[PDB]
């Protein structure tokens, strides 16, 4: 995340970390429920064998409330393709579930319609994660979060030198130096209502970070809600 | 209706012949008002953690 503030104690609950073997996180991932991660597609495409972090929020010393836990099975969208982000959203189901206490819980899925129409048409959505703190800086040691607004659909397509697929959305800034970043890839992307913050995108990919007349592009949630319901049972 | 403050609904919010109908996300019950959402138990969805 450049820019933007630390999670604070128990504000980002659902934020999950992809580690690989050496215990380095290298993507993020959303909480959905005790035996469920959502997380990028293109994430898996990042490491061999991978474990899922959860209740962690400084890195570089246990506080207590992380719990590591190990992946029983990938789920990769059938249609994900690497060339052009289409289609990045993965489910991981966990060999054990996930404890809910401080730091640990899951955001809610919202209804695809609802969203569409009173979500993704609020001011702002919240992104997190331990990525990058700068374009061509180390990832982070502590969980960070960024309101980042939603941004017009065509003045992102326009802003783009790649496709803006109809899974795709974008929010961000056109030159404020603030937006997700890499690591934060696979991370959460949720929108507050009311006090009770709802899933609404995956951290997805970009043009570097923070570039002016770029934005941030996540995977459009809401188009695959029926998706992961089904992955949510297999 | 819906696009009047969400219909005065806590979370999701469906226009039915007309009315304006409630629900909630997975872990909260629609309350006796049919408006509010109440959580089912400890830690519900999208509730930042205080404990
Ligand atoms: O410039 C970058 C930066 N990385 S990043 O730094 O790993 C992630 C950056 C993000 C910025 C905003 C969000 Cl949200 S994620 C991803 C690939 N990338 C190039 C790129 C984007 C892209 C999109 N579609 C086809 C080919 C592509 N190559
Ligand atoms: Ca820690």
């Amino acid at each position: 995340i450049v820019g933007g503030q630390e999670c604070k104690d128990g504000e980002c609950p659902w934020q999950a970390l992809l580690i690989n073997e050496e215990n380095e996180g290298f993507c993020g991932g959303t909480i959905l429920s005790e035996f469920y991660i959502l997380t990028a597609a293109h994430c898996l495409y990042q490491a061999k064998r991978f474990k899922v972090r959860v209740g962690d929020r400084n890195t570089e010393q246990e506080e207590g409330g992380e719990a590591v836990h190990e992946v029983e099975v990938v789920i990769k969208h059938n249609r994900f393709t690497k060339e052009t982000y289409d289609f990045d959203i993965a489910v991981l189901r966990l060999k054990t579930p996930i404890t809910f206490r401080m730091n640990v819980a899951p955001a809610c899925l919202p209804e695809r319609d609802w969203a569409e129409s009173t979500l993704m048409t609020q001011k702002t959505g919240i992104v997190s994660g331990f990525g990058r703190t700068h374009e061509k800086g180390r990832q982070s040691t502590r969980l960070k979060m960024l309101e980042v607004p939603y941004v017009d659909r065509n003045s992102c397509k326009l802003s783009s030198s790649f496709i803006i697929t109809q899974n795709m959305f974008c929010a961000g800034y056109d030159t404020k130096q603030e937006d997700a970043c890499q690591g934060d890839s696979g991370g959460p992307h949720v929108t507050r209502f009311k006090d009770t913050y709802f899933v609404t995108g995956i951290v997805s990919w970009g043009e570097g970070c923070a570039r002016k007349g770029k934005y941030g592009i996540y995977t459009k949630v809401t188009a695959f809600l029926k998706w992961i319901d089904r992955s949510m049972k297999t | 209706l819906c696009s009047l403050d969400n219909g005065d609904c806590d979370q999701f919010c469906h226009e039915e012949q007309n009315s304006v109908v409630c629900s909630c996300a997975r872990g909260y019950t629609l309350a006796d008002n049919g408006k509010a959402c109440i959580p089912t138990g400890p830690y519900p969805c999208g509730k930042q953690t205080l404990e």
